[PDB]
């Protein structure tokens, strides 16, 4: 959020409306999120004992 | 006669506040134009919070 903020910055002093600014990470976000929702697979048709494994990827991200 | 001071009757109490002249009903005017001005850029879409 502050990424989006500090970037806003430069852009309110082009004078550019803040509106128009809100529009676009608007029509972005649900860009980026239509695109990334193609391009990652599904893990439902493995078996529950890779599945398990799964688990211990993101356990071990987490922790 | 009961007492040498005489004080002035005032017809109002104290600390009332002033009276006819020129710029009263000007001051009600400028009150509402001054809360006017903050809601004045928050109309329409493209206004602001």
């Amino acid at each position: 959020a502050s990424a989006l903020l500090d970037q806003a910055l430069e852009l309110i002093q082009k004078g550019i409306h803040p509106i128009k600014i809100a529009n676009g990470f608007d029509e972005a976000a649900k860009l980026a999120i239509s695109k990334l929702e193609e391009t990652c697979d599904d893990i439902s048709a493995s078996n529950d004992e890779l599945f398990r494994d799964f688990l211990l990827r993101a356990a071990k991200t987490s922790l | 006669n009961f007492g040498s001071q005489t004080p002035t009757i005032v017809v109002l109490k104290e600390g009332t506040d002033a009276s006819q002249g020129k710029g009263q009903i000007i001051s009600n005017i400028n009150a509402c134009v001054a809360v006017q001005e903050a809601l004045k850029p928050t109309l329409g879409p493209l206004g602001s919070d």
